C-alpha cells in the first residue's frame, strides 16, 4: 500500500 | 368513453415523438410511490415504480399535474411524474385512510364531539419548516472527489490533481474541467427571498462573500444543463455532510488510505513544510473513514494507480449511457 501510495502519488508533477 | 383512449392513443403519439428531443432539466423524489397505480396517470400501464432519491429527467411540459421524464435506469422507458402540487393531492390520500388526521382522537369516542378539521390538519399550517416535496436539480449529479485529508496541501491537491489527468484523456468532448474558487457549502434555499439581491445595500449579507456563491451556482446549472458532465477542483470541502443537505447532492468519489499507520508516512516522505501540517491533516481523516457507507457512491481504495482510474472510468461509462 507504501509503493502504489508513493510513486502514483508523486508521478504527477514530480 | 372513447375520449379517454383517443387522448391515450394521442399521448403516446407524443411520447414517440418525444423519444428525439432536447433534456430540459430533472427533478429529484424523495418520498416513496408507484406511479402506475395511480389514476391520474395519462398513459396507463406504463407508470414508474420510483423510490425514494430518485431522479428524473423533465424535458417537455404535458399538464398542471403531470411532467413527461425520464429515469436513470439503463434502457429504462418515458414515463410521467406528478407535480408537487400533485403530489400535495394524493399525500393528503395517505393521512386521509386512518381513522383520523387532525385532532380529534378517535379512542372510543363517537357521537359527541364531531370536530370538523381546522386549518391545522390541512397543509395551511406547520409551516415552521416546510420541507419541499420535490428539489429542482441539474441533468446529472455532478462528480467531485472527497478526502483523505484537507484540500490545498501538497499531499492532497497533487494526489487528486492526478486523478483529472486520466479523466479529461479519456473523457475528451464530454466532460470539462473547472475550478470552484468560490465556496459551496453555504449553499441555502429556505433562508430568504433573495439574500444579497444588491451590493448597495451595505448589509452584512450583501457586503460578505455570499452573493458570489449564487454566481457559481448559477453557473454549475447552466454547464450541467447542456447534457455534460462538470469536474470541480474545490478546496473547501472536505467532508460528504458539507454536501448532503445541498439541493446539488454530488456523487461522492471517495479516495481513502488503506491504513491510518501508512497515512502518516506519506507526509515524512514530502518535505518539512508537510510534517508541520500533518497534525491538523490526521484528525481530518479519522472524522471521515467512519461515514456510513450509502454516504458513498463511488469508491477508491486500490493501491494501484490502474485499477484506480478503471474504477472510476467504468462508473462514468455507465453514467454517461444512462441517461440515454
Amino acid at each position: 500500500d507504501l509503493k502504489g501510495y508513493l510513486d502514483w502519488i508523486t508521478q504527477a508533477e514530480d | 368513453e372513447s375520449a379517454r383512449r383517443e387522448v391515450e392513443s394521442q399521448a403516446q403519439q407524443q411520447l414517440e415523438r418525444a423519444k428525439h428531443k432536447p433534456v430540459a432539466f430533472a427533478v429529484r423524489t424523495n418520498v416513496s410511490y408507484c406511479g402506475v397505480l395511480d389514476e391520474e396517470c395519462p398513459v396507463q400501464g406504463s407508470g414508474v415504480n420510483f423510490e425514494a432519491k430518485d431522479f428524473l429527467h423533465i424535458k417537455e411540459k404535458y399538464s398542471n399535474d403531470w411532467w413527461i421524464g425520464r429515469l436513470v435506469k439503463e434502457g429504462g422507458d418515458i414515463a410521467f411524474i406528478p407535480s408537487p402540487q400533485r403530489l400535495e393531492s394524493i399525500r393528503l390520500k395517505q393521512e386521509q385512510k386512518a381513522r383520523r388526521s387532525g385532532n380529534p382522537s378517535s379512542l372510543s369516542d363517537i357521537g359527541n364531539r364531531r370536530s370538523p378539521p381546522p386549518s391545522l390538519a390541512k397543509q395551511k399550517q406547520k409551516q415552521a419548516e416546510h420541507v419541499p416535496p420535490y428539489d429542482v436539480v441539474p441533468s446529472m449529479r455532478p462528480v467531485v472527489l472527497v478526502g483523505p485529508s484537507l484540500k490545498g496541501y501538497e499531499v492532497t491537491d497533487m494526489m487528486q490533481k492526478a486523478l483529472f489527468d486520466f479523466l479529461k484523456h479519456r473523457f475528451d468532448g464530454r466532460i470539462s474541467i473547472t475550478r470552484v474558487t468560490a465556496d459551496l457549502s453555504l449553499a441555502k434555499r429556505s433562508v430568504l427571498n433573495n439574500p444579497g439581491k444588491r451590493t448597495i445595500i451595505e448589509r452584512s449579507s450583501a457586503r460578505s462573500s455570499i452573493a458570489e456563491v449564487q454566481s457559481e451556482i448559477e453557473r454549475i446549472f447552466e454547464l450541467a444543463k447542456s447534457l455534460q458532465l462538470v469536474v470541480l477542483d474545490a478546496d473547501t470541502i472536505n467532508h460528504p455532510a458539507q454536501l448532503a443537505k445541498t439541493s446539488l447532492a454530488p456523487i461522492i468519489v471517495f479516495v481513502k488510505v488503506s491504513s491510518p499507520k501508512v497515512l502518516q508516512r506519506l507526509i515524512r516522505s514530502r518535505g518539512k513544510s508537510q510534517m508541520k501540517h500533518l497534525t491538523v491533516q490526521m484528525m481530518a481523516y479519522d472524522k471521515l473513514v467512519q461515514c456510513p457507507p450509502e454516504s458513498f457512491d463511488v469508491i477508491l481504495d486500490e493501491n494501484q494507480l490502474e485499477d484506480a482510474c478503471e474504477h472510476l472510468a467504468e462508473y462514468l461509462e455507465v453514467y454517461w449511457r444512462a441517461t440515454h
